[PDB]
């Protein structure tokens, strides 16, 4: 043993060994140490999970003949109200205070066999249009896809970002902005109706809860 | 970035006391080491340059009252800094929180498992452990009990960052 | 499920089922609940059935 | 006669205090469903109009004292309606009644199979029940100890008879 004994750094000093720790004035049963580990567990009957490949959320807004120009944003869902809402599926919803969610929306318009005219629906990510919006310059670029409104029924998935690992929910108005946006005028327009009808669904595709609500 | 399979710290935080009585009762321990103080910890001495770390944290926690004091405690952890002021006992029971009586079980570890959304813990991240007490304690005519946590080690260490010397 | 359903009359209620009860803040050998039947017992070392016969 | 094989009753008797000290006590309790009081009990709103009846009684018992506080226990059933002032234990142990204490044990059941001469009970023929403390009972410092029965049940029912609705 000299000075070339070679040394392996380490952080674990000796100056604090083996803690033993001893009952002596009573009986065991009568003082218990406990060893757990404080995960999160979502609750039994309730908790997104079950929500996890149905529908949660569901609107019919309308919006009139002289709002199809180009451009023109027909409805609009900002995604921390429909998952803040007041339905049964909104409120197992709000419960979770942070984790993820891939989220499903689905469209679709009720239509004579005359009249036909396509829409976008579009997920602005970063609630860069208000509904007052008939630019289509911002409509054609956004992510989203074109539909026929009278054979047909679109939905499509997307995913909720977060800067970090996990995305808080509470508390967070920046969850994305939903769009119906109208790419034409309709085909008909003479002795037609003078409002349309649509159909919102949004659903769970899936759900992780990192951390749970308790009162 | 650098990593710690073990880190130990023994840093012990304040002893907090509450008064016998049928109110509910909470105990809230923040674990954040870059927190000073007088001294500087273990945890500093070494890691306090860093932006933000992450790693399981082991905490022994230690209630003393007398033979004859009854409480029921549930001990609850609290991650991405959030607040609650009341806790719903349902929704524990929902959640399969398992409540011990301090007249039975009054020491133990608790092993916190890595959770934060921004993804480590900061000067502004950091977990909390709340000891809630929903009956109250039931002690002899004007006993208080006495909640202390010490924060063990740092399991599956991992550190980033660089901040200035001030 | 109609109104044709048969009914049994019955004394026993359901307003009060099952009364489950749990040791909480203590030991079991502390804590004990019997189950006992008092019955009459004749004593061991007299009584009448000593008697019997003579 | 009507036969009832199970007949749920819940009536529970009146809590009966006894002070801590060494005198010999005695806590009678009476088993007479036919005793009206403010309220008609499920007994009598369904047998009332019976003039005696028959059955094994069964009774939740329960001794409400402190953790330091001891004494003996000797539950004696008592037929035919007989008044006992003081009990001779040379009997009881001679007819192996077993004591218990109280600190290990203070809740039961109590099964008492049908005794009486006149074949069946009345308004004036009743089962009782003695709890007796031959040392007293030993606590601390001005507790009371309360004694609280509750006739949960009768077992084997059987009635006869036809009153006058007074």
């Amino acid at each position: 043993p000299d000075f070339t004994k070679i040394i392996w750094p380490t952080v674990v000093e000796r100056n604090f060994s083996n803690p033993q720790s001893e009952i002596t004035t009573t009986l065991q049963e009568l003082y218990g140490d406990t060893f757990e580990t404080v995960s999160i567990c979502p609750p039994q009957s309730y908790g997104g999970e079950l929500l996890k490949g149905k529908i949660f959320f569901s609107s019919t807004p309308e919006f009139t003949r002289e709002d199809l120009v180009e451009g023109k944003i027909l409805a609009s869902f900002k995604l921390d109200e429909v998952l803040s809402g007041l339905g049964m599926g909104a409120m197992l919803m709000t419960q979770i205070m942070s984790g993820h969610a891939t989220i499903r929306v689905s469209a679709k318009v009720m239509l004579s066999k005359f009249c036909s005219f396509a829409l976008k629906l579009v997920y602005d990510e970063l609630m860069q249009l208000n509904s007052d919006t008939t630019d289509f310059g911002k409509i054609s670029v956004l992510p989203g896809a074109i539909f026929s409104t009278q054979e047909e029924e679109f939905s499509f998935d997307f995913e909720l970002f977060s800067p970090g690992v996990h995305l808080k929910f509470d508390n967070n108005k920046l969850l994305g902005k939903v769009h119906l946006a109208a790419l034409s005028a309709p085909n008909l327009t003479e002795n037609m109706p003078e409002s349309f009808s649509c159909t919102f669904n949004f659903s769970i595709v899936d759900v992780k809860t990192t951390f749970y609500n308790i009162g | 970035c650098l990593s710690i399979p073990n880190f130990p710290v023994h840093i012990t935080g304040k002893t907090q006391q509450l008064h016998v009585g049928p109110k509910p009762s909470i105990a809230r321990f923040s674990f954040n080491p870059f927190d000073l103080g007088t001294v500087f910890n273990r945890f500093q001495s070494l890691c306090a340059h860093l932006e933000g770390y992450s790693g399981d944290l082991i905490v022994n926690w230690l209630v003393t009252c007398s033979a004859l004091t009854n409480a029921r405690l549930y001990i609850i952890p609290v991650y991405d800094n959030y607040s609650f002021e009341k806790f719903s006992e349902e929704k524990l029971i929902q959640c399969k929180y398992e409540f011990k009586q301090i007249s039975l079980v009054r020491k133990g570890t608790v092993h916190i498992p890595f959770v934060n959304w921004f993804g480590s813990y900061s000067r502004t991240r950091f977990p909390k452990l709340l000891f809630y007490f929903p009956n109250g304690v039931s002690g002899p005519s004007g006993e208080k009990i006495h909640v202390t946590v010490q924060l063990d080690r740092i399991l599956n260490f991992s550190g980033l960052g660089h901040r200035l010397f001030k």
